[PDB]
């Protein structure tokens, strides 16, 4: 998805 | 009861998501 | 004689009081007190820090928020409803 | 008049106006001979753009046989309709101050003695000056209404001031 | 010509939108082989500020409303 | 069935136009509250001499110019939720912004 | 020099021939004096209640300062160039952007040499 | 029709809220064709401001 969410 | 007791985590919610949605809304700008 | 009359100089000791009251050792302990406690609290959470920062609006109240206005807005039609969303 | 406060006086609903400014009403079918005079006073805005709690239509204070004071807030024009209109309005909450209006035109409307059947057919000459005019009439609302003037609310800002 | 089907069938409803008369003016020069007529009615759409009265409209031309009626 | 079915909070219970007539003719409703934008419902707060006592109820009509003839012929108020507390709080709203 | 005697200047009113309901009494003109009152001071009341609210907001503010008392989030680093992923590359970049750079960098930090 | 000056055409006319017109022009024997006209205002006039 999103490398910031994780 | 529930007056005062349904609304509170529901507004602090509502704070909090209304504060981090006008910081994204600065980073999606 | 009394120029002491209408007290700006009262009304700024407030002030000067609220100044004094910080830039002290007990508010530098305050404030390590207060660092303590939350970096307590940032170790107990851990979890709800990212259902509230990443999950509860992008991927829980968001997508609800607009199928439901979707289907809200679009007209009765099985393009419209279904196919297109 | 001085303008009272809207916050702490009785508030009765256009409906209620209506029915009683009906009840007035000679002229209408739901007219009420029995019926405890009113004082009408209908007040409009005047810091509408100079103040900051303004509002838009008008309010009526009425007061009772006993002194009692009410008032209505007539904020918008309901079903637009003319002065002679008798027919009340379908959904009652379209009745705003044209009805109103319309049935305090209609009140005070002048009651004329049998004498038309002497008057609309008469003898001869001049008979609406002759006949019509030596018989005199009623007018019925200045015994159970008053509408005693139309008002203006006080402005104590004014429109150019720093206040303002 | 007036588009009044689409929305039951598509959900856009084209008739807010659609020229019906421009449409008929089209048809008619195609018809008669005449492009001035489809063509003049739609620089009469796209020029409309210049069809804007500018002869006998000269210097504050304000009757009232009571004179005019 | 009140002695059959459970307590379940207090929804409003939408009612039909002769309902509404039948009840305010006999005499059980003491005040309605005009509502919709169209401004055809009605919420109708019968009284404690109704059979069921004080119940918020909910009425759809069409429209028909007897509806006040009847109302306040036989016993009920007519009003509006919105009070001079609630505008000078919507003129307040309107300073902030 | 003329007199003028008071009786040709006072008005003689009588409270008794007056219609009923005309003369007001006391707890009409004191309720007329409270609605005056209230009246010539409303519009101040709620624009300074509206003022006052904004103040208290911006007191608060003033309150909060600065940065001290809130712990680094790694959620939020003050830089938006480190929130995102936004990095220069080979479209774009020559030789004199390292210029034009430092010259914005100049102004930015407030020193006019470039 | 073809009896009308100019032939038989086709003329877009504005109307005014003229509440004899409907009545003139059934009692004169003309075809009144309305046309649909959806109820829902909102839903219908959506998807074309949108556009």
């Amino acid at each position: 998805l999103n490398r910031w969410s994780v | 009861n529930y007056q005062k007791m349904v609304a509170f985590p529901i507004l602090l919610s509502l704070s909090h998501l209304l504060h981090r949605r006008i910081l994204y809304l600065f980073d999606t700008l | 004689r009394a120029l002491l009359l209408l007290p700006f100089s009262a009304v700024g000791g407030a002030v000067a009081a609220w100044q004094g009251l910080f830039n002290s050792q007990r508010y530098e302990n305050f404030l390590m007190s207060e660092g303590e406690r939350i970096w307590a609290w940032r170790n107990r959470s851990e979890n709800e820090r990212w259902f509230w920062e990443v999950f509860a609006w992008d991927r829980l109240i968001f997508p609800i928020l607009v199928i439901v206005a979707w289907e809200y807005l679009v007209p009765n039609h099985l393009v419209w409803a279904v196919l297109a969303p | 008049e001085v303008e009272p406060d809207w916050r702490s006086l009785p508030a009765m609903s256009p409906a209620e106006l209506y029915a009683g400014l009906r009840a007035r009403n000679w002229t209408s079918a739901h007219y009420d001979p029995a019926a405890e005079p009113w004082r009408l006073q209908v007040f409009s805005c005047d810091y509408k753009h100079t103040g900051v709690t303004g509002w838009p239509g008008y309010r009526v204070v009425v007061t009772s046989r006993g002194g009692r004071r009410r008032w209505v807030d007539l904020a918008e024009e309901g079903e637009l309709v003319q002065l002679t209109e008798q027919a009340p309005p379908a959904s009652p909450a379209d009745i705003g101050y044209s009805h109103v209006f319309a049935q305090l035109y209609q009140a005070y409307e002048p009651r004329y003695s049998p004498e038309a059947l002497a008057a609309l057919y008469g003898s001869s000459s001049s008979k609406g000056k002759a006949a019509a005019a030596a018989a005199a009439q009623h007018d019925t609302p200045a015994l159970r209404h008053l509408d005693v003037s139309y008002h203006g609310t006080g402005s104590a800002v004014a429109p150019g001031s720093g206040t303002a | 010509t007036y588009m009044d089907w689409t929305y039951r069938s598509t959900g856009v409803d084209l008739s807010a939108v659609w020229d019906p008369e421009l449409w008929i003016r089209f048809r008619e020069a195609v018809a008669q082989n005449e492009p001035a007529i489809f063509w003049n009615k739609l620089l009469d759409r796209v020029q409309y500020k210049e069809n804007l009265p500018q002869a006998g409209l000269v210097g504050d031309m304000r009757i009232s409303y009571a004179k005019f009626l | 069935s009140v002695k059959t079915a459970w307590r379940t909070q207090e929804v409003l219970r939408e009612l039909s136009y002769t309902q509404l007539w039948a009840l305010v003719g006999e005499g059980h409703v003491a005040r309605v509250r005009f509502y919709g934008p169209e401004k055809n419902k009605v919420m109708a707060t019968t009284r404690a001499s109704a059979p069921g006592g004080e119940r918020l109820c909910k009425v759809v009509l069409p429209p028909d110019p007897e509806l006040l003839d009847h109302l306040v012929s036989n016993g009920v108020v007519v009003d509006t939720g919105v009070t001079e507390d609630d505008r000078l709080r919507a003129s307040l709203l309107v300073q902030m912004l | 020099r003329e007199a003028i005697p008071a009786e040709l200047l006072l008005v003689k009113e009588d409270p008794s021939k007056l219609p009923a309901g005309v003369l007001q009494t006391r707890e009409q003109l004191k309720q007329a004096q409270r609605d005056i009152n209230w009246a010539g001071k409303r519009e101040q009341v709620f624009a300074a209640v509206a003022a006052g609210w904004h103040l208290a907001s911006f007191a608060l503010n003033l309150a909060f300062w600065g940065v001290e008392g809130m712990p680094p989030d790694r959620y939020w680093p003050t830089s938006p160039r480190i929130r995102l992923q936004i990095r220069p590359g080979r479209y774009g970049n020559m030789d004199g952007g390292q210029r034009v750079y430092m010259d914005y960098l100049a102004r930015s930090e407030g020193v006019p040499l470039n």
